[PDB]
């Protein structure tokens, strides 16, 4: 279906930290942003209408 | 003898769990400050752990990255002697607020000595007392292959206020093994998965008494034992009327998008169609390219059974089953 086929065209949303690891004091210390979300959605499903109580 | 579905609560069993789990914590926080140099007191203790909620026991399989080195640092008397004194000397002030048998219970369970008086004995309530009488004869007559009498015990047991999910769905073979003037047994499993089925998250921080996950509740990431029972027993019954479309539509409506066992049975619905329809009784336009869906539904729903977590299937044998279905397709 078009919904599950559509959630993989808008795939990933990534950020990083402002915090450092305090690693080896190198250019790898400058080349380190932190750790990274890659929050994504790989499935969307519509449920037939029910009732909750 | 048997397990009784009671939320029985006494302060004596509630203080002695409030007494023991206090003593576990000081002697484990003692073991923290020796191994490095070498508030409820129960809600604090379970934050170390992860309750299984699919099983009674968290089974950790061995052939993985759960290997471990042996600590050859054995325990002698001189390590066991002072790691237990100062938590016993720090326990001394609430041990007079407790009863005269709780302090005696405590120093018993300070040195091993697992107890012998079970909570089902000394309740003396007259309402739980007829529960414990009716639960045992319920489990006895089902064990003794007696069904008209167990159906009378179980109709009386569920009408007493205080009973639980425990007795309800497990020994509902009494409708399944009656089959004389029956309500077919599967209408009761439909009663179970219509009122108890909730998709709440297992919150794990509250201390669960009298409701236990692995065999009576149905949270997220844990399909209920009675929900998947109503799946298999309504597919075996669905064969034995020879309605498959009535359940193949019905399984389609929940997206149980975590567990793999409901995807095998959702493949197994179409596998019974591709075995029943592939007869054709000739000795030819739509019946050939309808089964070509039912082969393709078994193949894609078996792959998503493999896509989810651990539930292995004989997918080498099923393709020997499915190709034998193809031999009459051609």
């Amino acid at each position: 279906g078009l919904l599950n086929l559509g959630v993989k065209d808008i795939g990933e949303k990534v950020i990083f930290d402002g915090k450092p690891l305090n690693s080896e004091d190198e250019i790898s210390n400058s080349g380190y942003l932190g750790n990274k979300l890659s929050v994504s959605v790989e499935q969307v499903s519509i449920a037939k209408p029910m009732s909750n109580d | 003898m048997f397990e009784v579905p009671i939320t029985l609560t006494n302060r004596k069993f509630a203080q002695r769990r409030k007494l023991k789990y206090q003593y576990i914590n000081y002697i484990s926080r003692r073991f923290d400050r020796i191994s490095k140099k070498s508030s409820d007191e129960e809600r604090k203790f379970w934050k170390k752990y992860e309750k299984p909620e699919k099983s009674f026991e968290i089974w950790r399989t061995v052939s993985s990255q759960n290997k471990q080195p042996i600590n050859k640092q054995k325990m002698t008397y001189h390590n066991f002697k002072k790691i237990e004194k100062i938590p016993l000397r720090k326990m001394e002030i609430p041990l007079l607020h407790c009863t005269k048998e709780n302090k005696l219970y405590f120093q018993s369970i300070s040195r091993g000595l697992e107890p012998l008086k079970t909570s089902t004995s000394e309740v003396r309530n007259y309402r739980t007392r007829h529960i414990v009488t009716l639960t045992d004869l319920l489990h006895l007559n089902v064990s003794r292959h007696n069904w008209s009498l167990a159906y009378k015990i179980f109709a009386t047991l569920i009408r007493i206020p205080g009973v639980q999910i425990k007795s309800l769905w497990g020994i509902g073979v009494e409708i399944l093994d009656n089959l004389s003037n029956s309500s077919s047994g599967l209408d009761f499993l439909q009663w179970m998965c219509q009122i108890y089925s909730s998709k709440s998250r297992f919150v794990q921080n509250i201390n669960y008494r009298s409701i236990v996950p692995p065999f009576q509740t149905g949270s997220r990431t844990h399909t209920a034992k009675f929900a998947i029972t109503y799946l298999w027993s309504s597919l075996i019954n669905c064969q034995k009327s020879m309605l498959i479309d009535k359940i193949s539509e019905w399984v389609l409506t929940p997206p149980f998008m975590e567990d793999a066992e409901v995807w095998f049975i959702y493949a197994s619905c179409h596998l019974l169609k591709a075995d029943t329809l592939s007869r054709q009784f000739v000795n030819r336009d739509i019946k050939i390219n309808q089964v070509i869906k039912h082969i393709h539904y078994v193949r894609t729903f078996l792959k998503i059974c493999l896509d989810k977590g651990g539930f292995a299937v004989p997918s080498r044998l099923i393709e020997n089953q499915l190709k034998s279905f193809e031999s009459r397709l051609y």
